[PDB]
């Protein structure tokens, strides 16, 4: 199990700097070297840089030769990309990548990703709100319910229902940038119509860059 | 520096199709090429190396060919579980740049949306703002249009909507438009509605309420 | 006329074979040779003549015979058909289109493949130019990857030209080992030097 999680994803004003930290697990970090690869939000994949088996050799992309730098810790088994004079061009999620053997690249093992948002906006947590079941959705065979995560920044939001129990009969709705530079979205669920009189559903959500975690039970307002 | 030009740009194929994506190279990059299927919102999942060998666990209907500046991606029979954006990358040279990316659709048949509406919560009205939500569930194609009526009057720039990407079992979509005013001028009106137009909707359908 | 027997076995049941890019070439002269040993033998799996008789070969006489010897994987056993392309004929062993001779191959998983992997067999994986017919590549330089200069294989865009064959016995037949003997015959305005048995 090659696990690769990373953090540092957050906010930075251009010309100021930050760095990302890719933590390795379940494979010999010495086995071979890593790359960082950057995906603009809903755009193509852009290769960033490579560091070697033995921390000695690094290639970068011509976008990042001059203001970015890559490094790794072979002892605590972690990779790090430091990014100095950021440009709004650099806004993206980032991924660390294993150079799986290929007897020569072929990244099979990716990190979940971590988002660098370069807006000069105050890092704000959400103001989530419930979406009670509409009183005629409950007059049919099914029923509709959900959460409304509002006015946070920046992306993303960990979002689960019933403490991460209901990931069946659901799906969430991607981020929309409001006029205010704020973000918001909603998650919803297919449920049994007459199950709301015993079941008490709740939003398992959190906003990582504002240390926020909230839990919204949804009640069935009908009269 | 070498760029990978991968074509077509997008693709609206359907079930069972034998559709093919191609990748042009800036130089002779003989076999050190890779395809990755990015199930969206998640990280890219590997497809192929040498352009011609699987990776175990990846289903066999995929393959490719080419030994040069031009390569293929062979998908024999599409299921909704191929819905993704498919990428190209050359392992031969460093930088290992990528292609533009190519998206794929499905669905022989049309499906109509089931619309639900959601009024502002007491929680948010106490917060001084009010947002109304209109959800469309289980519909193909994804090009449907909602219109917010506030006391039978049409809105503009008072709402935004977000369409989820294609489901993988029934292959439909789901979008959600959010109409937001302040508690003051949300109290200025009584009836709120979203009217929906779809290919599958025989005639426009509106869901509404009175606060 | 000539009377001394040509030793093929020094190539064919040779205790150890060459590696691809440094293919073993043993010239034959001033002797006689009974090629029946091969085209009745069951031990060979693939065996092709190119412009030469299988049988009246041993009616024939030559100026000398060149028997080539090396070991490749399975799916490239065919890469030594004439005028062909792929990592082998392009890089480390090529017969010309106008080829006159014989190709012989057979499984060596029995011999040349052990557990862990007989990575000691290598092919050539990179080369700036193509390979000439019977050109022997034992050059080990940086393979400059076409973007940046290089001295010593330091880092990227500079590849060690060769590559091992992982020969595990459980591995399939396309990725098994295959000994290969590329026979070859030439003539000249110069005396007959190698005959067959039935060569009057």
């Amino acid at each position: 199990e090659v696990q690769l999680v990373e953090s540092g994803g957050g906010v930075v004003q251009p010309g100021r700097s930050l760095r990302l930290s890719c933590a390795a697990s379940g494979f010999t970090f010495s086995s071979y070297g890593m790359h960082w690869v950057r995906q603009a939000p809903g755009k193509g994949l852009e290769w960033v840089a490579v560091i070697s088996y033995d921390g000695s050799n690094k290639y970068y992309a011509d976008s990042v030769k001059g203001r970015f730098t890559i490094s790794r810790d072979n002892s605590k088994n972690t990779l790090s990309l430091q990014m100095n004079s950021l440009r709004p061009e650099d806004t993206a999620v980032y991924y660390c990548a294993k150079d799986s053997p290929y007897y020569p690249g072929y990244f099979q093992d990716w990190g979940q990703g971590s988002l660098v948002t370069v807006s000069s906006a105050s890092t704000k947590g959400p103001s989530v709100f419930p979406l009670a079941p509409s009183s005629k959705s409950t007059s049919g065979g099914t029923a509709a319910l959900g959460c409304l995560v509002k006015d946070y920044f920046p992306e993303p939001v960990t979002v689960s229902w019933n403490s991460g129990a209901l990931t069946s009969g659901v799906h969430t709705f991607p981020a929309v940038l409001q006029s205010s530079g704020l973000y918001s979205l909603s998650s919803v669920v297919t449920v049994p119509s007459s199950s709301l009189g015993t079941q008490t559903y709740i939003c398992n959500v959190n906003h990582k860059p504002s240390n926020t975690k909230v839990d919204k039970k949804v009640e069935p307002k009908s009269c | 520096d070498i760029q990978m030009t991968q074509s077509p740009s997008s693709l609206s194929a359907s079930i069972g199709d034998r559709v093919t994506i191609t990748c042009r190279a800036s130089q002779t990059i003989s076999d050190y090429l890779n395809w990755y299927q990015q199930k969206p919102g998640k990280a890219p999942n590997l497809l192929i190396y040498a352009a011609s060998t699987l990776q175990s666990g990846v289903p066999s209907r995929f393959s490719g060919s080419g030994s040069g500046t031009d390569f293929t991606l062979t998908i024999s029979s599409l299921q909704p579980e191929d819905f993704a954006t498919y990428y190209c990358q050359q392992s031969y040279i460093t930088p290992r740049t990528f292609g533009q990316g190519t998206k794929v659709e499905i669905k022989r048949t049309v499906a109509a949306p089931s619309v639900f509406i959601f009024p502002p919560s007491d929680e948010q009205l106490k917060s001084g703002t009010a947002s109304v939500v209109c959800l469309l569930n289980n519909f193909y194609p994804r090009e449907a249009k909602v219109q917010w009526k506030v006391d039978n009057a049409l809105q503009s720039g008072n709402s935004q909507e977000s369409v989820t990407e294609q489901d993988s079992k029934d292959s439909t979509y789901s979008l959600s438009s959010t109409l937001t005013l302040s508690k003051a001028d949300y109290e200025k009106h009584k009836v709120y509605a979203c009217e929906v137009t779809h290919q599958g909707l025989s005639s426009p359908v509106t869901k509404s309420f009175n606060r | 006329n000539i009377t001394n027997l040509c030793p093929f076995g020094e190539v064919f049941n040779a205790t150890r074979f060459a590696s691809v890019y440094a293919w073993n070439r043993k010239r034959i002269s001033n002797c006689v040779a009974d090629y029946s040993v091969l085209y009745n033998s069951a031990s060979f799996s693939t065996f092709k003549c190119y412009g030469v008789s299988p049988t009246k070969l041993n009616d024939l006489c030559f100026t000398n015979v060149y028997a080539d010897s090396f070991v490749i994987r399975g799916d490239e056993v065919r890469q030594i058909a004439p005028g062909q392309t792929g990592k082998i004929a392009d890089y480390n062993y090529k017969l010309p289109d106008d080829f006159t001779g014989c190709v012989i191959a057979w499984n060596s998983n029995n011999l040349d493949s052990k557990v862990g992997g007989n990575y000691n067999y290598l092919y050539r994986l990179f080369r700036k130019s193509n390979l000439k017919p019977f050109e022997r590549d034992i050059s080990t330089e940086i393979y400059q990857a076409g973007s940046t200069p290089c001295n010593g294989v330091e880092g990227f865009n500079c590849y060690f030209p060769l590559q091992s064959y992982g020969f595990q016995p459980t591995n399939g037949v396309g990725y098994q080992p295959y000994r290969v003997v590329v026979l070859s015959f030439e003539l000249l305005h110069a005396p007959a030097t190698v005959c067959g048995p039935g060569s009057h």
